RNA sequence: AAGUGUCUAAGGGCGCAUGGUGGAUGCCUUGGCAUCGAGAGCCGAUGAAGGACGUGGGAGGCUGCGAUAUGCCUCGG
RNA sequence: GAAAAGUACCCCGGGAGGGGAGUGAAAGAGUACCUGAAACCGUGUGCCUACAAUCCGUCAGAGCCUCCUUUUCCUCUCCG
RNA sequence: GGGAUGAGCUGUGGGUAGGGGUGAAAGGCCAAUCAAACUCCGUGAUAGCUGGUUCUCCCCGAAAUGCAUUUAGGUGCAGC
RNA sequence: GGGUGGGGGAGUGAGAAUGCAGGCAUGAGUAGCGACAAGGCAAGUGAGAACCUUGCCCGCCGAAAGACCAAGGGUUCCUGGGCCAGGCCAGUCCGCCCAGGGUGAGUCGGGACCUAAGGCGAGGCCGACAGGCGUAGUCGAUGGACAACGGGUUGAUAUUC
RNA sequence: ACACGGGUUCAAUAGGUCAGACCUGGAAGCUCAGUAAUGGGUGUAGGGAACUGGUGCUAACCGGCCGAAAACUU
């Protein structure tokens, strides 16, 4: 993931990590998960990279996982079936929806989702 | 500061009438029941399936 | 000259300049055009405008013996209701009010094909 | 520092509550006004 | 070729028609103010005036009343 | 409102709110209620307005719409 | 930033009251306006000062000078 | 309920007083939405969910942003419903509205004990009256004796059951 | 904000993925030395954001809108 420009998620760049981790733990839980579209725009590139290491596999790659995510469980279901199911995608492991736009804030919601 | 003057109600009226709403819908959009008409932003999550109503 | 329903949200408590920003966007629009426009617009007053568009189709159908697919949104207004002035209390002691303005949408539906 | 109004039911009580108001005389014309103009008097 | 010729309405103004807000005007009144007339002209240690607390089948307020507590007894109508 | 006869019943609504029904002499009296001013806020409609300053009117004034109409007129005037 | 075992801070309860209190004194504080608090009363104080004084028309229609004045932005008399 | 004719009588006429009260405009859908602690993700309920409940992350305080008492408040406590008002938005929730319930002491803390400063003050001296000061005395804790601890319990009470 | 420019499956527009330019500075593990702190090997390692070029995997989605027809003269 190249930055961001202007103001990061959450409040300040450690915010922004650490919602970009809790977001990326529970779509590597789940497969399909729904936040606005900002935080679904930061977090398509950052989950597709951590994929990557999934479908390396390999300690490294798996200590490299973990200090992004803290998890070691979703690390392990990632490491374990996330990795391999993508044996054949070269990039292109997410996929964005839209849904329709938070009543309260009218904040674009977005439905990210690991590709199957 | 403050309006010095109240304003003629010309320019109030022509200014509260520069406060308009936008739009877009795509009608005609076959999904479970009868052809509702989404917006074109929305319409994947039509087709799929991830939109209340 | 038409068979054309009518109704009427009365003390909405939507303020008309809001309730007005949505009204003029089924300005003359088929009364399901109208519907399926104002459950996709943002514009937050869409509740009440859309309900009470939904009612006077209701009403045409129900009371006026007609068909939906026919009508077509005549007149639409936003009435004043009344406004229930708070009070808010502001910096160095000076109190200052909130008008709690509400409106009266108003709904008239024709047939015309 | 930063003080305005103190409450308290013994100071309250002690200045401004009947049993001395009608410990002189002055108190019992006051009390006596207040009750001319018909409150709930004190 | 040269010349002429409005149409537009994002929106404004004006006038009419149709509404809403608000509560003026009219017309009142279970209320006052001002007098006139006839009284009465003090109450309290036999506990006053004024009240707190309660009292009703059920919430409170006003009113009545006071642990006998919207009441008790006699005389009358 | 004289009287509560205060809108039973269905219809849209999650409710408020309304529509039709019905009460009532009147709903152009709906528990936001006698009559309902003006400011104020809209909807529509005739005119005008996007080369143009002008205490925002006044006078002169083309035109555009208005209802009203005399007739060339149609002699279907035995009906406009 | 100053003080921080002290001429320290703070709690409770109490006392001193308006020409008075208290004041390591500034005319500072005395219940968010203290060179005399606040409230009710005299009281509708009072001002030679400022503002305001509401419907129509018909006729007439000035003055801003003189003199005096604790008077000179008022007034009395005259003049108009 | 008013005409009009002759009369009587006026709180008789407003466009101004930085006039008074009510309503309603312009600013203007503009500022703001009350700390530089940080939120989300899945599920639920629901008409409706960023804010409500369950979880799991993540983060902030931890000489306080925790736990208690004193005053102060005065039911804000708990259960049930509600969402027509308020909550600087929305709310299905709420310290909101409505009903109903809830506070158990020989030992805790006060009065049935004591008194300091100080208040009142029989008789009393002084004052013109008003009043002032006060003796004996009686109040006055912020202090001095004084007898309960460990645990369990509920929706809400605990050295109280 | 709007605008402006690029792109929309005949696509390299963003993203991802690959190979680069660069930035850092020598990964982890395993191994060996060392009383150990730590140091050598695997090994320009490894990590990585914008810059370059590939590559049809993800998102550009079987679209909605608004749009002409002139009254005529020397």
């Amino acid at each position: 993931p190249k930055p961001t420009k202007g103001p990061r998620l959450g409040g300040s760049s450690s915010h922004q990590k650490a919602i970009l981790a809790n977001l990326a733990t529970s779509l590597f839980e789940h497969g399909r998960i729904t936040t606005t579209e900002p935080k679904a725009r930061a977090l398509r590139p950052y989950a597709e990279k951590l994929i990557t290491h999934a479908k390396k596999g390999a300690l490294h790659n798996r200590r490299e996982v973990l200090k992004k995510l803290r998890d070691k469980d979703v690390v392990h279901t990632l490491f374990a079936e996330i990795g391999p199911f993508f044996a054949d995608r070269d990039g292109g492991y997410t996929r964005i929806i839209k849904i329709e736009a938070r009543k309260g804030d009218n904040a674009p919601m977005a439905v990210i989702e690991l590709v199957r | 500061a403050v309006p010095k003057r109240r304003k003629s109600r010309s320019n109030t009226r022509s200014r509260r009438s520069q406060w308009k709403a936008a739009k877009t819908e795509l009608v005609g959009v076959t999904v479970a029941g009868h052809a509702h008409k989404v917006p074109r932003r929305l319409l994947k999550a039509a087709r799929l399936g991830l939109i209340d109503f | 000259e038409y068979p054309s329903a009518v109704a009427k949200a009365r003390f909405v408590r939507v303020s008309p300049r809001k309730a007005r920003r949505v009204i003029d966007l089924v300005r003359g629009r088929s009364v399901s055009d109208a519907l399926d426009i104002l459950r996709w617009a943002p514009q937050a007053a869409s509740g009440p405008v859309a309900k009470v568009i939904a009612s006077a189709a209701a009403n045409a159908q129900n009371n006026g013996g007609l068909d939906p697919a026919t009508l077509v949104v005549a007149t639409v207004y936003a009435d004043q209701g009344p406004t229930a002035k708070r009070i808010r209390p502001r910096a160095q002691g000076r109190a200052f009010r909130i008008r709690r303005r509400t409106s009266h949408i108003t709904v008239v539906v024709e047939s015309r094909p | 520092g930063k003080r305005t109004f103190q409450p308290n039911n013994r100071r309250r009580a002690r200045v401004h509550g009947f049993r001395l108001r009608m410990r002189t005389r002055a108190g019992r014309s006051i009390v006596s006004s207040r009750r001319r103009k018909g409150r709930r008097t004190l």
